[PDB]
């Protein structure tokens, strides 16, 4: 029975670390989504004038 | 370490380099007086690829300057970034052109080629291991193609082993302004499949109507002509100066790029051109960029390829992407057109992502292709050759330097026997 007690308590210390993990890599894919898309600048523009 | 050394040749290649070299200092950051200033570790790194290292902290730029008329000289000095280039580099001739591509070809020549010889040597010797170098001037430019013709064939026997990248401008179809135009560009371009491995094919016509599609500026500067074309030819040599996973030397592009060896005519393609309300009307995603990117009226180079056929397509990606994008995206476009692509070769897209974007925006491409849509342009000037030699109108002059008919017979036949080849491949 301690046996079957520590294999629950190993279970559910792998499940509090998962779901600590499981919120950074939403925070990183977050990251990853906000640092493609681009915007010119009116450096683009001043050039042209010239 | 392999570099390059740029040639400027003819009057507009006199405005192109400049144009093509300010953008270089601005785009590494140099000051017109020319301190730079330590902002960036990687331009500061692979700026040997182009440039040599002078005394405080000057980066002397390796091309050499070569014309007749001195005004364009004097002007290009007096520009903003005249004083970064040597009065070494400024070899010309006292001699006025005539635009005469005989006298630059056989006459004014013969005593300058000595000279520009020595200087590119010079330079030559100046640094350590070269891939090539690379040309600015017009094939229908009257004194740009005497030394480019000239030049091309000493350099040939000089280093044979070397990338000689050429960069002209084919001029308007619509009118050629000069009327032995179309006798100077048939003689150039005989020699010129004899000699050059690369060429890129620039029209002006098109660069008006890109102004009147994308520009809506109304009146352009010709030098504004000159960034975009110039920002293209950064934009392929984004690849040598930039790390990122991308295979960027140029022969590694080439082989890719060409099947059969007198396959040297290449046209440009460029990425996000934008109007005045479309930059915050714009979402920039690769898709539209990809659309965007193959447009017939992205085309800047000679005509639409919509006429016909697509040999070898060579799109470079700039900025911050993945493999998965452009790898679904060339997906897409082969589902879309799959029969006007060649059945000779499938799978004919070759890619490069460099991972550094320019100096404002992080999007972006260039596209470089070889379609079956250069007939219509020598086309067009076999009947223009044809009729004028007909009855060989402004001829005398030629005879007068020295010149026979019988190399005009050899050169547009050679033309031919392209015209022949370039359609029974697709056809
Ligand atoms: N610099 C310059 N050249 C232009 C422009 N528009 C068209 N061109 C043509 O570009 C060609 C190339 O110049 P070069 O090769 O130096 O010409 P060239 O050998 O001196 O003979 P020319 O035609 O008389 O100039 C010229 O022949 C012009 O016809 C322009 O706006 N600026």
């Amino acid at each position: 029975r301690q046996q079957q007690r520590l294999l629950r308590e190993q279970r559910r210390a792998l499940d509090c670390s998962n779901l600590n993990l499981a919120r950074q890599q939403y925070l990183q894919k977050k990251q990853m989504n906000t640092a493609s898309s681009s915007q010119p600048t009116e450096d683009y523009f001043s050039q042209f004038n010239t | 370490m392999r570099e390059i050394v740029h040639l400027q040749a003819g009057q507009c290649g006199n405005q192109i380099g400049a144009k093509f070299w300010e953008v270089i200092s601005d785009e590494h950051g140099i000051d017109p007086t020319g301190t730079y200033h330590g902002d960036s570790d990687l331009q500061l790194e692979r700026i040997n690829v182009y440039y040599n290292e002078a005394t405080g902290g000057k980066y002397v730029p390796r091309a050499v300057l070569v014309d007749l008329e001195p005004g364009t000289m004097d002007s290009v000095r007096s520009g903003p970034f005249g004083q970064i280039f040597r009065p070494d580099n400024f070899v010309f001739g006292q001699s006025g052109a005539g635009n005469n591509w005989a006298k630059g070809h056989y006459t004014e020549g013969a005593e300058l080629v000595d000279s520009v010889l020595d200087v590119v040597r010079k330079e030559a010797e100046s640094c350590d291991c070269l891939q090539g170098f690379q040309l600015t001037h017009s094939l229908g430019g009257g004194t740009g193609s005497g030394m480019g013709t000239l030049l091309i064939s000493k350099i040939r026997e000089e280093y044979p082993d070397r990338i000689m990248n050429t960069f002209s401008v084919v001029p308007s179809p619509k009118v050629s302004d000069t009327v032995v135009e179309p006798y100077n560009a048939t003689l150039s371009v005989h020699q010129l499949v004899e000699n050059t491995d690369e060429t890129y094919c620039i029209d002006n016509e098109a660069l008006y109507d890109i102004c009147f599609r994308t520009l809506k500026l109304t009146t352009p500067t010709y030098g504004d002509l000159n960034h975009l074309v110039s920002a293209t030819m950064s934009g392929v040599t984004t690849c040598l100066r930039f790390p990122g996973q991308l295979n960027a030397d140029l022969r590694k592009l080439a082989v890719n790029m060409v099947p059969f060896p007198r396959l040297h005519f290449f046209m440009p393609g460029f990425a996000p051109l934008t109007s005045r309300g479309s930059q915050q009307y714009r979402a920039l995603t690769v898709p539209e960029l990809t659309q965007q990117m193959f447009d017939a009226k992205n085309m800047m180079a000679a005509c639409d390829p919509r006429h016909g056929r697509y040999l070898t397509v060579a799109a470079v990606f700039r900025g911050r992407m993945s493999m998965k994008e452009v790898d679904e995206q060339m997906l897409n476009v082969q589902n879309k057109n799959s029969s006007y692509f060649v059945e000779w070769i499938p799978n004919n897209v070759k890619t490069a992502v460099c991972d550094i974007p320019p100096r404002g925006l992080k999007m972006s491409a260039t596209f470089i292709g070889n379609s079956t849509a250069i007939q219509e342009l020598f086309k067009r000037i076999s009947e223009q050759f044809t009729a004028m030699f007909r009855r060989k109108a402004f001829l005398h002059w030629y005879t007068g330097e020295g010149m026979d008919e019988m190399e005009f017979t050899e050169a547009e036949s050679n033309m031919n026997d392209l015209v022949s080849e370039y359609q029974q491949y697709q056809d």
